């Protein structure tokens, strides 16, 4: 029998509040770098060819 | 001049009495009363047997309201039984001051 | 009390929540203003800063700008300029003055088109249907000479001579100009003009909503989690009494 | 009190006006507004500041500047709307805080109530000037009459109007003044709040049942803080959604044109909450007598605590009072839409119909209610 | 005065509660809660709606009443004279 | 040339009943006017009525019909 | 803090706000500064406990 | 008025056309100066008796 990651996790991290605090920033960092990167695609997936990002290729540097 | 309508009066009474939820929370009429000065010293003159019992039901009452549960209807208060215990004390405090109030007029 | 018409609700490439504008049509919608509307109605509030929004290359918009401007600049070293230089310059008025405007318009005063969109009721569809709508004066009605009947028009007699016909012009696209196409093209153009932020402002609009559903329950749970002990109370009244 | 870190600056012992301030158990999300109100305001101050940072008040400048704000200023578009739209939210936040007071009879506390009274009167003019600041077509004309309105004083008004004008007209200085007023004014309120609050600490909050809560209390921090946090978070989207996707909805004023004293708008309305008063204003043909009512309209709130008619404070147990209570609710909202109508003949009648009703609801019905009901339970 | 100490006097009450961990955030929140939503909603809706009717009625009532009154000039007086 | 989608979409909806239905009223007005136009009468009021629902139909169609 | 390459307009306007609001802040702070003083009371020129005579 | 073009001419205009625009401006400025020397003494007292002990 092995502990579910929960039983690991508190013992590992959540026990000491500093660590418990520490991780918070850590993932939050990697979070946003990935997070915003996803929605924009979804966003620009929704709007195709309405944006220079798609449009401007028609005339961009001639 | 009312006799049969007097009998007819009580239905809406009983009806209106049943149209206010505190009947369905196990309260009574007296503990409903808004406070006042006469209310205050009236409290003093109560024996605990009521007084404590007055307390608990209130305390009981509040909790339920927290959780949005109404008392099971079987246990609701009954229009046949209303305890007036407050007022026989109340008239004293009302009375006496009316004198002072008046006897100090002139 | 001319019966106040409404321009019917048209769908739009941007009409939907997350729906955005096409700049290509905007490229056109400029041209007509560049061609026509500069007649009377100006827009004072716009620089040549457009560049990438309507996709214009800076050089383009620059060269596009630099054609436009050109006024004096040599008055005893006190100036302005010919030939704009930068693109921060706004767009020259046809008129020096409300006087020169109004008299030339014969008592008519052409409004600014910069913000004109969000001003009038009925959205851009107003103008679209307005430029659409022109009808022959019903039986027993007369007009001023400049005034032309239009049902949308509040007085329903408008001094504006209807500009648009099928293929008034050619488009920078070169799509054959159509009185309808011509109309619809500019409609987006102004509509965007009053809201340059628009197609962007939905980004976080999207972005916030994705974020948004996360927090609410968590609190509500923790809320309940704290409150859990509260709503779990049990009373016991056991007076020894 | 040994080594308590909350003693060392005594200031922290004033802090225990919160964390140990006890509260009754049962409290509805109805009560979350007092919190929000202060919070809705904090944001105001800030945003209402940064505006000024790029803002200029001048007859020639202000509009073009404000034009320039959403144009060249970083996020000049979010901010302006954060200010305006955020204003609107403060209202509906506020009224509920009122509505709670009535519907349970929390007004029973006399002074605390009164402070709220004054506190209310203050807030309106703020927005009022705040609304003139745009110097839009309406803002010019809107205040133009509303100020000209006050001329109905039989005698001293004539000078006094032009005085507050500082002129024969709406001209420049009349602008500039407001800016100062509209600028300083919130700080005053914030002070007053600390008074309004203060008495409340004396007697504590009330409970929905309209009953003495003495027996059961709660340490404030672990709990109501949270429900507020969520409650606070409730507000976010409420503005966020409106402010972001569809700006112009409650941005109902359509006037971005420069204020024209020559041109007059065919339709003249303030914004919404300003209307329902202005609706009553439209009603009376008599100029003076009308204004008299408009004044009397609100102030009767302070009168209401004279109207405690029964032996039970809250309305949750009085159906009829509750029946009455909800009845009045509509009468207002009608006027709102009524004031949102041109003055054609049904409306004309309608307002006249709904107007006298309003007070009549208050001034006659509500007191007699408990009187019967007091007698009903045989109390 | 001192807030928690001296408020009331109470005797022979007993109270029981658990660690919040010991229990669940949603003990049948869905199933068991939905009835409680329903039962009490009617106690209000009795006394809530009736006016809201009235306005909307009058709202449209006047609306129509407004319309034809205005809308049609050659309504009662038609354009023979 | 191009004839536009409009004029086409103009006709498709005016084809609908209430269109021609009230279009009669226009003439019901108009013809009576034609004799009586001395008096204030004008069919404009009805024209808008005529055109109102008319283009309410024309609404959805041509915006697709356009580019 | 300029908001620019120079002293230009906005650099003015900012200050106005700052210079405008700022005293109110002080006035608040005063009520703090005072407050502690009530705790221990003022001192006397002799630099001596004044307790006996008030 | 705070504006790059306006402010000076306005302030010019103040002592010109404004009722008592001359007393007031100086009341503001000169009154500022007085606040200083008022203030320093309040400091100086603190030191010279060591009131800073608080
Ligand atoms: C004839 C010169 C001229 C032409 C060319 C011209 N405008 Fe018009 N426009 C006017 C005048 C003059 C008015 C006002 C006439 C009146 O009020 O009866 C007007 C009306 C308008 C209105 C509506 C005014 C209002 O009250 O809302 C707009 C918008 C407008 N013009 C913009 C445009 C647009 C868009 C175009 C291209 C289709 C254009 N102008 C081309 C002169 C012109
Ligand atoms: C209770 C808080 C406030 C109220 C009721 C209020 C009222 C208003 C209103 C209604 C507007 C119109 C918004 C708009 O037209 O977009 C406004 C704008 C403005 N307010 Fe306030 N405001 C508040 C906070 C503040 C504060 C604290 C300040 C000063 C620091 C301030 C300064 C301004 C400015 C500069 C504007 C210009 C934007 C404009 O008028 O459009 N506001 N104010
Ligand atoms: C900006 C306006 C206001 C603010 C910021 C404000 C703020 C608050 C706050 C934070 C509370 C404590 C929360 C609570 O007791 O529920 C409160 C309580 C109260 N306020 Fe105000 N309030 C405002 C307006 C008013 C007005 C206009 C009135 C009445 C005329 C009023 C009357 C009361 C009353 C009666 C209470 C106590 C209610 C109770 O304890 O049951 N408030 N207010
Ligand atoms: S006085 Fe101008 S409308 Fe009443």
């Amino acid at each position: 029998v092995a502990p579910t990651l929960t039983a690991r996790l508190y013992s590992l991290l959540f026990r000491r509040t500093s660590t418990f605090a520490l991780t918070i920033v850590v993932g939050a960092l990697f979070f946003e770098r990935a997070f915003d990167q996803g929605a924009d695609a979804i966003y620009e997936h929704i709007n195709e060819g309405k944006l220079w990002k798609h449009i401007k290729h028609k005339y961009e540097n001639k | 001049a009312v006799s049969a309508s007097s009998r007819w009066l009580e239905g809406i009474r009983k009806w209106y009495y049943n149209a206010a939820g505190f009947n369905k929370l196990g309260l009574m009429r007296d503990d409903t009363i808004h406070e006042n000065d006469d209310v205050k010293e009236a409290i003093r003159r109560l024996p605990e047997n009521l007084y404590n019992d007055r307390v608990f039901r209130i305390k009981r009452a509040l909790d339920l309201s927290m959780r949005q549960q109404i008392l099971p209807k079987e246990q609701w208060t009954k229009y046949e039984e209303d305890k007036s215990y407050l007022e026989p004390y109340l008239k004293e405090v009302i009375r006496e001051r009316k004198e002072r109030e008046e006897w100090a007029k002139k | 009390s001319d019966l106040e018409l409404h321009p019917p609700s048209y769908p739009w490439s941007h009409r939907g929540l997350l729906s955005s504008l096409d700049h290509t049509s905007i490229r056109r919608g400029f041209q007509v203003y560049k061609q026509v509307c500069s007649s009377c109605h100006s827009m004072d509030y716009v620089a040549y800063r457009h560049l990438v929004g309507v996709c214009y290359t800076e050089d383009e918009a620059k060269a596009l700008a630099e054609e436009v401007e050109v006024q004096d600049g040599p008055n005893e070293d006190g100036e302005m300029f010919m030939r704009p230089g930068k693109l921060s310059d706004y767009f020259p008025k046809p008129y020096p003055n409300p006087e020169a405007a109004r008299a030339a318009n014969n008592g008519a005063l052409p409004p600014d088109l910069s913000y004109i969109v969000r001003a009038r009721h009925g959205g851009e569809d107003y103008v679209f249907s307005l430029l659409t709508g022109y009808c022959e004066p019903p039986t027993g009605v007369s007009l001023r000479e400049g005034l032309y009947f239009n049902p949308y028009f509040p007085g329903q007699a408008i001094g504006m001579a209807p500009p648009i016909y099928n293929e008034v012009l050619e488009f920078d696209d070169g799509t054959p100009a159509t009185m309808s196409q011509v109309a619809k093209d500019v409609c987006t153009f102004l509509r965007w003009a009053a809201e340059p932020e628009h197609d962007h402002r939905k980004r976080m609009g999207l972005k916030m909503l994705l974020m948004m559903g996360l927090l609410l329950p968590l609190v509500y749970a923790m809320k309940r989690h704290k409150w859990s002990v509260l709503k779990s109370r049990k009373l016991a009244y056991r007076p020894p009494k | 009190m040994t080594n308590i870190r909350k003693s060392h600056p005594l200031m922290k012992i004033v802090n225990n006006a919160f964390i140990d301030l006890p509260a009754p158990s049962n409290i509805s999300s109805w009560w979350n507004f007092g919190s929000l109100l202060g919070i809705c305001l904090i944001l105001q101050i800030l945003t209402g500041l940064f505006l000024a940072m790029h803002y200029t008040s001048d007859t020639t400048t202000a509009f073009s500047s404000v034009t320039h704000i959403c144009r060249d200023v970083n996020y000049g578009w979010i901010i302006r709307y954060m200010h305006a739209n955020g204003a609107s939210m403060f209202f509906i936040c506020l009224y509920m805080h009122v509505g709670r007071g009535l519907y349970y009879g929390s007004y029973t506390f006399l002074e605390t109530w009164n402070i709220g009274v004054i506190l209310l009167l203050t807030v309106m003019a703020t927005a009022f000037m705040g609304y003139v600041l745009p110097w839009g077509q309406m803002s010019f004309w809107g205040a133009t009459v509303i100020t000209n309105l006050l001329s109905a004083i039989p005698y001293i008004g004539t000078n006094l109007v032009e005085w507050i004008w500082g002129g024969f007209s709406v001209d420049k200085a009349t602008l500039t003044r407001f800016f100062a007023f509209h600028f300083i004014l919130p700080f005053i309120i914030m002070a007053i709040a600390m008074v309004h609050l203060l008495f409340l600490h004396e007697t504590g909050s009330n409970n929905p049942t309209g009953i003495s809560s003495d027996v059961d209390k709660i340490p404030f921090h672990p709990y109501y803080t949270i429900k507020d946090i969520l409650g606070a978070l409730l507000l976010i989207l409420a503005l966020m959604l409106l402010v972001l996707f569809a700006p112009d909805l409650l941005g109902d004023p359509d006037n971005y044109t420069p204020a024209n004293p020559l041109n007059t708008p065919p339709h003249i309305k303030p914004e919404w909450y300003f209307l329902f008063a202005y609706a009553i204003l439209r009603s009376i043909p008599n100029k003076l007598g009308g204004v008299l009512a408009l004044a009397f309209s609100i102030l009767i709130l302070a009168l209401i605590p004279l109207l405690h008619t029964s032996k039970q404070r809250s309305m949750m147990f009085r159906p009829l009072s509750q029946c009455l209570f909800w009845a009045l609710v509509a009468d207002l909202l009608t006027l709102t839409w009524i004031g949102g109508q041109p003055v054609e003949h049904p409306y004309i009648t309608i307002g006249q119909l709904a107007s006298v009703l309003y007070f009549l609801l208050i001034l006659v019905l509500m007191p007699t209610a408990g009187t019967i009901e007091n007698k009903l339970l045989k109390w | 005065g001192r807030q928690f100490g001296h408020l009331t006097r109470v005797r022979h009450v007993i109270t029981y509660s658990l660690s919040p961990f010991e229990q669940r955030a949603f003990p049948h929140y869905f199933s068991k809660g939905i009835p409680n939503v329903l039962r009490r909603t009617r106690a209000c809706i009795l006394r809530v709606a009736p006016p809201f009717v009235a306005f909307y009625l009058v709202y449209t009532w006047g609306t129509q009443e407004f319309e034809k009154s205005k809308r049609k000039n050659p309504a009662a007086y038609e354009n023979d004279r | 040339e191009l004839v536009d989608p409009l004029t086409t979409v103009r006709e498709q909806c005016e084809q609908l009943e209430k269109c021609v239905k009230a279009r009669e009223r226009l003439e019901l007005c108009d013809e009576r006017v034609s004799s009586r136009s001395q008096t204030e009468e004008d069919c404009t009021e009805e024209l808008l009525d005529f055109l109102h629902a008319r283009d309410h139909c024309v609404a959805h169609k041509l915006f697709n019909s356009l580019k």
